[PDB]
């Protein structure tokens, strides 16, 4: 029934410099030849407190989908410090990876990521500005969290 | 916006 | 922000025969006066082990909503045992219930249900296959899931 | 003084085959938390010209209920022909929903029921005994009749 | 199936003075012989505003009750004026007449109670304060509103 | 306390 | 300060039958000329438990008012018994005159009306339905009620 | 008696 | 009939010197949204003896409103001691709150205002000339005299 | 596990001279019954320099609190500038709001507030010592600073 | 002028095993003699989303207390694991040393603590149920956060 | 000491 299943994500990369642009392998399998596209989202939770904070640091069309396996690496800029509110930005946030066909989302891979300085000083000592030059982001790979939804496929 |  | 926020869901008359429709008392807020309709439905998982035995058991549309408290009864008919694997027929399984905007699923509030019989005959020596008819459905409502997605309010 | 008020009745799938269950979404309001049951009963006139052909469709018991608004659905399967006299089957008869507190009824909405045959052949010409399986029944909802009582309310 | 089957009331002394004591000749069946005892009770709904001005005038208890037809005067003291809002004095209230079997009320008989002064002085200039001793009280037997209840008869 | 008739 | 005062109200041909026009002599006195007209109206309270019965019986334009003493019987047809609602047909009612100067409502005269059979058979035996042709109105004209408004009067 |  | 119904006005500041100014948190419903403005006034009846003498505390307008329930803090500063004849000023008097909807007056909520001297030596011997620098000011709160008009709501 | 939430300050009269009292209408919701007081305090930081001439402006205490959204008008007389230094008079100082709940302050509401001369001469030429009589205070409203206190709630 | 100011606050054995207790030093300094005793106070915020997770880690009296200067080790054992949640467990909280007199509270000195593991494979990967006796608590002292409450002093 |  549903076309389309995600077989596995895995992060590469991980942990990085804040600036690193996000690196996922995406394994999927198709059930039957695709008609219409896929489009793949990396989507960053800038602010826990509002959802205007969201940022899609990337969009990407895979298309026409024969049946069978596919495998693909989903790369996306690191999310723009200028829309991070300070309060937010050492410490753990959330980044999704998102599939929708026909426009409607059927999948949702959300990561914990915990952005923290490595240095001792600025551990104990921490910047008022947040300094994200020198703040490591550490996805949680070892335990994501898919959510499906039922969308309409024909 | 971009297609792989 | 997001222009939706559900209050309250109770679960109303509960447990009952698994034939009877589900009940439930939904209370939501509406910030501001809603361009759009507001889709609910009630989800039941025929079968945990494939996505295939869901079933939507009723779809609705609220709307145009006025800001404010809202309230009503979401009531669905009982899932069809004829899609329901026998295997999966007695003991533990899920309900939901969902609200989408514009296409989007905003939140999801599930619940666990209890399948089992009540005669002392049948819950010592259960048939192979299994009796709807004698089946009581048992809604855990003490205990929800509730889930929370980022969409694209505006 | 009162401590229960009912709000709103609202009739649901009407009309209805004869054999469909009763529906009704009440929606009724609580002075003062209830430690203690109300008792609501769906009444139905098989035979006007006597008080031992009324069946009692169902009786639901609703509570603790606490202080405010509360909505459900009173549903309740259709009357047994086997008890209807054939003189009172076809044409205008009664059904009832009260409510009980303490032992005392103190709400009671009566609503006439006009269960008339739908065929051209069967309204031209009916049956001396009545086709129970060809009659419909349009509960006029329009016109309810809401008669209070002076209880003693603890 | 009721046992009891109330046949007629008559308002005897009427009109009179606010202060006389209601009378009302009750004639009431009895199917079988009954095995507990009939309580009957007049209240007086002092304020149409609130149920707590309602006036338990009297409590009769009538049994053991033979099979066959009886009959028989409930008085019941005149309502108290220190009980009665100035405002609800003077104009039409209600009185009710019920009998009860096994703690169960099976039978509410109710009247119109037109409390008017008689002469034409305070008529058109009535007091501030109402003069209950100048008050005639005329139950308008010509019209009862009689409610029978689904009692539990065994 | 119901008087008797 | 006011630019108007009303100084009597005299209620002419009192009491006489419900279907009689109402007569009232209205004097009132002008401080200075009037630039815009003076408003009276005759308005029926038919319903006291609501305000959507009332009717306004007349409405009459005095102008251009010169500085003085004015003198005039405002003449309105009894109200239509099609529009009171049978209980508040017989007893005591309200009846206002209202002067408005440019929109703005300034004095209101209200008097109690009494509505009653002069025979007494029906005074003691009223008809279900009202029988306006046997009603007498009487207007309580020797307790009127005078409530002055705070208007701009330029 | 059903419980709602 | 009436689309705004006053649900609560809560007296603030109380007792306070004479001088300070009056504060009411008023709380009132709205059936529909209304075209027109609701017009708010404090009034203070500075003389028993006269309406001349009554003055226009504040008058504030509120609108659009939008239905459903609303609250503000109605504030007006205290009587102009210059226009309060020297008898009228130490003992009770009366504070109005009234709203206007399309120039007529529905509600007027009315309070008895007891304006007395604090210190031993002026309660025992007050001075000929009313010093209302040395005046408390108690609203008796507990007592309001709600009086409702029946207006044009179109 | 707060009983007490303050939803909004408004500052009233603003700018005005430095001489007007502070006023500021207070919104808040109180999640169940207080037995208890809540304490409201102005308090005008007089110097930056030195805490000790922070002058409390006012105190007041409200209570007891039902359940629900209430709202008020917390008014305080200006500060003492016989107690302001002078090097502080000119420029911008705070004005703090803090509720206080058994003893325990739960919120501070600060704001900025700038005292500049009005007139062009004044303000080109200051006094060496200040002129309050020619001061205006602008409390910088659209930007206050709430605190909140972790206190025990019982 | 408040008589008691406190001068110093020493974190004492920094950073340390979670389960170690809190030692602090405090100097303090009393400018008049003192009638009733300072109680001082310990809390930990062991959630950040509620209040109802602090613990009062230890409650001091100290008193009588003379004019001078004073030092002490207010120390207090580690908080309760049980009563933390886990999402709270690993990273920053808030730690409060709070001085009252007379059941009001004039001081609070809150310090942000930073709990963390110290093996880098759980700070990369941590686990799902944090291990208490694998974290390290460090309070950052160098930066302490003092807020000084308005009381009564007599 | 004021009381609202």
């Amino acid at each position: 029934m549903a076309k389309v299943q995600v077989n596995n994500v895995v992060v590469l990369d991980n942990p990085s410099p804040f600036y690193n642009p996000f690196q996922f392998e995406i394994t999927f399998e198709c059930i039957e030849d695709l008609s219409e596209d896929l489009e793949w989202k990396i989507i960053y939770v800038g602010s826990a407190e509002s959802e205007e904070y969201d940022q899609v640091l990337d969009s990407v069309l895979v298309g026409p989908v024969p049946a069978g396996r596919h495998m693909f690496v989903f790369q996306a800029d690191a999310p723009n410090p200028g829309l991070i509110p300070d309060a937010d930005a050492v410490g753990v946030t959330v980044v999704l990876i998102t599939c929708t066909y026909r426009g409607q989302e059927f999948i949702r891979v959300g990561y914990y990521v915990n952005n923290e300085y490595t240095e001792t000083e600025l551990r104990e000592n921490p910047p008022v500005k947040p300094d994200f030059s020198k703040l490591q982001r550490n996805i949680l790979a070892s335990n994501p969290r898919v959510t499906r939804f039922h969308i309409n496929w024909e | 916006a971009r297609r792989i």
